[PDB]
RNA sequence: AAGUUGGGCACUCUAAGUUGACUGCCGGUGACAAACCGGAGGAAGGUGGGGAUGACGUCAAAUCAUCAUGCCCCUUAUGAUUUGGGCUACACACGUGCUACAAUGGACAAUACAAAGGGCAGCGAAACCGCGAGGUCAAGCAAAUCCCAUAAAGUUGUUCUCAGUUCGGAUUGUAGUCUGCAACUCGACUACAUGAAGCUGGAAUCGCUAGUAAUCGUAGAUCAGCAUGCUACGGUGAAUACGUUC
């Protein structure tokens, strides 16, 4: 019954500091905020070979981080509406507004 | 013999004593023995003349004989004769999809 | 050959599938993803440039 | 370098039976190995009505040599064999001589064997002997 | 009543053990263990905390376990209980920690890696 | 046995010639499961004759190697190396027995 | 297989329906790979580009486990030392 | 019915910052010092587990056919589009690996426990059809929510009672499903039957010091279609390490 969003960053602090400054914007004119609920941060892989032609066995692994970061707030006022849509940087997040 | 087909075994269970005949496997078993409502139970021929009505009647309803070696003979003279791009390959040991003959001595090649 | 295979792939087709998607930068056809359309060794070639995350390396 | 304790066997509150299971525990399938073994208990504890531990300690002590040898060109030496390797020795000659009986069931050959050496018969008592024949034939050229 | 608590973790198999004094009676997720774990008749070793610490016993069992198959799941039982008895009273660390029971042996399945095929073995070599 | 040769199409007189002259060494011991040969041609601009060969062994393998003007003289070298090799490998060894106590 | 049911190249069909009325011709250079049997292609004799060139055949009644996608096994003698 | 409903975040679990294991501390030993053994605590005590990382140089190692490029050469072609074959043929060997040579077994029927990832017109849910393949509509879903999904081995009772076997399913052909217009040379998969050698492999030779070896399955890439391969995930679970003779 409150705002709910999903943040996806590929450097593991911007989720936290961005989450908290926008929380500051959010409780400035408002209150009743649920925190940065962690999600498992699923991964990826790319089994790449250390070669050009042959020697398939000598290989290596690039991968990826895909974090999800679930943040809410209840009891809206249109000023915490602006707390969502007032500050978004660093915008490497996959910011998605909902309710 | 005994009822029909070719060479019913002796003291073998019906559900596979059937499987011996030329063209009976496994699902065929439960079919043709269900069509007489019998059970074997357990390793062994266990028949009397009672269910012989239905085990003798059902077994006549299929081509479990050398007529399947005839109809086989027809399928092969068919396939080989036509041109036949599968009549040369009827002998190599190839199904319809080819088989990339490299390892083959074989069970299906001399 | 190569230079005209480049034009072979990007011109039209008869129907859906007699067509390939090799790598853009290098012409490496085989063993290439469809995510980024980038071959085996172009990603390494441009992984070290570190434009993207990307990681590199060794946790799994 | 130490040797992978078994806590107890929770059957008999023993230890040796587990040490044997782990040689029978093919595929790690203790369920089927302790199956075939428990079957072994009731069967052998039926025939010649007794316990495992009687035919077990008996027959395991009847095949168990107190000597065996080793090479070192290759000169074959007599030595009092150490005890735990002597244990797994009796276990191993036991079971490996067991399966070659040409007998169908999981257990009958086993109880046949421990009952064999229980009366100082069987080829594992025999190999115990030949070990103890080479040994003391092996005293001259090596001791 | 008063349910002591220990929490065990082996092989993806967490053991939220709700130990409580009483009789001693098993519920693997609202279900007795005996029928449950294949086959299995190795439950003597699972009441080991009663075997060697405040022996005999007993205290009553509720337990909320999930993950893995029976084995490491049947091994977080121990650390669940013993950690719950050190939680009960560490009086008997000198008969627990003489049997360990708090060493969650962290061994596991290592990553896969080149050469490893359908079962883990180094390759065969080329010859002659 | 295994013979791949780049920038040239092999012939047959060389086969009987080289492999028979290798067969002469069953004095010691042949033992002839594998015999991998190897060649190439390489502008300098005097421009090549690569003559390279393995002659692998029981429990071990080997290497003889040579570059030449010409394949006959250049081959008499893949042989009159392996000879001395196989010879030693057999001498060796150590028998001068000697009781003990 | 086919998904209910048989197909044909249809540019050959434009040929047969043309040569089908009169005393039917029996000479064809064609392509004949994705064209399976049916009995309007009769009265006409087929030489299909085998992989190198075209190769005739007298069409005949028994043609049931057969089709014109190829009837000349193209591996060309054989490839092999022994015969069949 | 149900963590579903309302309630609680306690607890597993959850992703960020935090110590803890650093011979740190105690005893012995030792040229006292370096340092070795044991002890205490501890979850971890001996570079904790594993990975990342490959010094100087050797192989004129592989690579112009990743990419670029020194020299040479073609340029009505060695350049080019278009359709078809074919890169897959096999008297032969080899190497590689997958699968049986069975009663711990094989087949039947009931039953439980995993992890990890992927998903938009993509993951396909029930209900429906059928021997199955598969198809009907569409529940739910950019995901700790809906789907792939169900786990397999195990266990439960039955039977099989040592065979060339209820082992074996190669083979050949009969019949259906899915793909792409397209399954002949050349996609697998679905029921029918056919049921070969093979009853544990000579000489020879290879890996492995413990959750190993050995063993059962899951999913990702490539992907219209296609894995006895590879990759990642797990679940089950051994013998041996005297001594460095050799």
């Amino acid at each position: 019954q409150k705002i709910r969003i999903r943040l996806k960053a590929y450097d593991h602090r911007v989720i936290d500091q961005s989450a908290e400054k926008i929380v500051e914007t959010a409780k400035r004119s408002g209150a009743d905020v649920s925190g940065p609920i962690p999600l498992p941060t699923e991964k990826s892989v790319y089994t790449i070979i250390r070669a050009v032609h042959m020697y398939k066995d000598s290989r290596e692994q690039f991968e990826q981080r895909t974090h999800k970061r679930l943040i809410d707030i209840v009891n809206p006022t249109p000023k915490t509406v602006d707390a969502l849509m007032g500050l978004n940087l660093p915008s490497g997040v996959d910011i998605e507004i909902k309710l | 013999a005994r009822i029909a087909g070719v060479d019913i075994p002796r003291e073998k269970r019906v559900v596979i004593s059937l499987t011996y005949i030329y063209g009976i496997g496994t699902s065929t078993a439960q079919k043709i023995l269900e069509e007489a409502n019998v059970s074997a139970d357990t390793r062994v021929k266990d028949l009397t003349d009672d269910e012989l009505g239905r085990i003798r009647e059902v077994v006549d309803g299929y081509k479990v004989e050398g007529d399947l070696r005839r109809e086989t003979n027809l399928n092969i003279k068919r396939l080989m004769e036509i041109s036949s791009y599968r009549g040369i390959r009827h002998r190599r040991g190839l199904p319809v999809r080819g088989q990339k003959t490299k390892n083959n001595a074989r069970t299906r090649k001399g | 050959a190569k230079t005209s295979m480049v034009a072979k792939q990007q011109k039209k087709q008869k129907y859906a599938v007699r067509e390939y998607t090799r790598c853009e930068r290098c012409g490496r056809p085989h063993s290439v993803y469809r995510k980024f359309k980038l071959c085996r060794i172009c990603f390494r070639e441009l992984a070290y440039k570190g434009q993207i995350p990307g990681v590199r390396k060794a946790s799994w | 370098v130490p040797k992978r304790d078994v806590l107890p066997d929770p059957i008999h509150n023993s230890k040796l039976v587990t040490k044997l299971i782990n040689k029978i525990m093919l595929d790690g399938k203790r369920g089927t190995a302790q199956r075939i073994l428990y079957s072994a208990f009731d069967l052998v504890e039926q025939r010649s009505g007794r316990d495992a531990l009687e035919v077990f300690e008996e027959a395991i002590n009847n095949i168990m040599p107190v000597l065996e040898v080793k090479a070192r060109s290759n000169y074959q030496v007599p030595v009092e064999v150490r005890p735990e390797r002597r244990t797994t020795l009796g276990l191993r000659w036991l079971v490996n001589y067991a399966r070659l009986r040409g007998e169908k069931t999981m257990e009958d050959r086993l109880a046949n064997e421990i009952l064999d050496a229980a009366n100082n018969t069987g080829g594992a008592v025999k190999k115990r002997e030949d070990t103890h024949k080479m040994a003391e034939a092996n005293k001259a050229f090596a001791h | 009543q008063v349910e002591y608590r220990g929490t065990g973790r082996r092989k993806n198999s967490v053991a939220r053990v709700r130990l409580v004094p009483g009789e001693g009676n098993i519920t693997v997720n609202n279900r007795d263990v005996r029928e449950y774990l294949p086959f299995e008749s190795l439950i003597l070793d699972l009441n080991q905390p009663f075997d060697v610490t405040e022996t005999k016993g007993n205290y009553d069992v509720l337990v909320n376990v999930h993950g893995g198959g029976f084995t490491g799941q049947a091994q977080a039982i121990r650390h669940g209980i013993a950690r719950a008895l050190l939680e009960a009273d560490p009086e008997y660390r000198g008969s627990l920690k003489r049997a360990g029971l708090l060493t969650r042996d962290p061994r596991m399945k290592e990553r896969k890696k080149p050469g490893l095929k359908a079962a883990r073995r180094s390759p065969q070599f080329s010859k002659r | 046995f295994e013979i791949h040769g780049d920038n040239l199409t092999i012939t047959d007189a060389i086969r009987n010639y080289i492999e028979e002259k290798i067969g002469k060494l069953e004095r010691y011991f042949n033992d002839v499961p594998n015999a991998v040969a190897h060649v190439k041609v390489k502008t300098y601009s005097n421009s090549a004759t690569k003559i390279e060969v393995t002659i692998p062994l029981k429990n071990v393998t080997l290497r003889a190697e040579e570059r030449n003007d010409d394949l006959y003289a250049g081959i008499d070298l893949i042989n009159n190396k392996l000879e001395r090799q196989v010879r030693k490998y057999k001498t060796r060894i150590n028998r001068k027995s000697r009781d003990r106590g | 297989s086919i998904k209910k049911g048989p197909f044909v190249d249809e540019h050959l069909m434009k040929k047969v329906e043309a040569q089908e009325g009169s005393e039917k011709k029996q000479v064809i250079k064609t392509w004949s790979r994705r064209s399976t049997i049916f009995p309007n292609f009769i009265g006409h004799t087929f030489a299909v580009y085998d992989g190198r060139k075209h190769v005739p055949v007298y069409v005949t009644e028994d043609m049931v486990g057969h089709k014109l996608g190829e009837f000349a096994p193209t591996r060309t003698f054989k490839g092999h030392v022994a015969d069949d």
